[PDB]
């Protein structure tokens, strides 16, 4: 019908087994587990295997592609997108070098009953 | 051959590049290739960080 997954994930070992079979194109960045190292290299053919070593000396940026659409396994080295995602934390040490601020706490206590509760 | 040899054994930790450090290396010397110890003043700049909100531990 037209329809395809890309699961992305970072603990391979927990993720169910029925859905990461039907998988035929593996991505693999840096990995310092050995039970998710002893995962992919099942899930992967033999001679990825030889070269999975390199699994935990993998630096930054650079993955390895291994599946039907390469003719060999190979190390790739990517770049960075542009623009590029960012996430929004709250930085509590950088909040927590600042000067004392006292919340109002009239209006907080507010909205806890909208109207009448 | 009556001559004493000392070898090393060493394993890598990582690649730095003019002065500053990366994690992993990906790549490996080869044979004949030399070696230059190392000096205190770049394990102090490995080990603090420069500004990034840095909390000492020991």
């Amino acid at each position: 019908y037209g329809l395809s997954l890309m699961v992305v994930s970072q603990r391979p070992s927990e993720v169910s087994d029925t859905i990461l079979s039907q998988c035929n194109n593996f991505i693999n960045l840096r990995l310092t587990n050995i039970n998710d190292q002893n995962y992919i290299k099942n899930l992967l053919p033999d001679n990825s295997r030889s070269i999975s070593e390199i699994l935990p000396t993998l630096g930054a940026g650079e993955c390895l592609v291994v599946g039907d659409s390469t003719p060999i396994p190979s190390i790739v080295k990517l770049e960075l997108p542009n623009p590029e995602p960012r996430s929004q934390s709250i930085k509590f040490h950088k909040k927590w070098s600042e000067s004392w601020r006292t919340p109002s706490f009239e209006e907080v206590i507010m909205r806890w009953r909208k109207e009448n509760g | 051959k009556d001559e004493d040899i000392f070898i090393l054994t060493v394993q890598p930790v990582g690649i730095f590049k003019g002065e500053e450090f990366f994690q992993g290396n990906s790549m490996l010397p080869s044979p004949t290739e030399p070696v230059f110890l190392v000096e205190d003043d770049i394990l102090n700049k490995i080990f603090s960080n420069e500004k990034t909100k840095i909390f000492h531990l020991g």
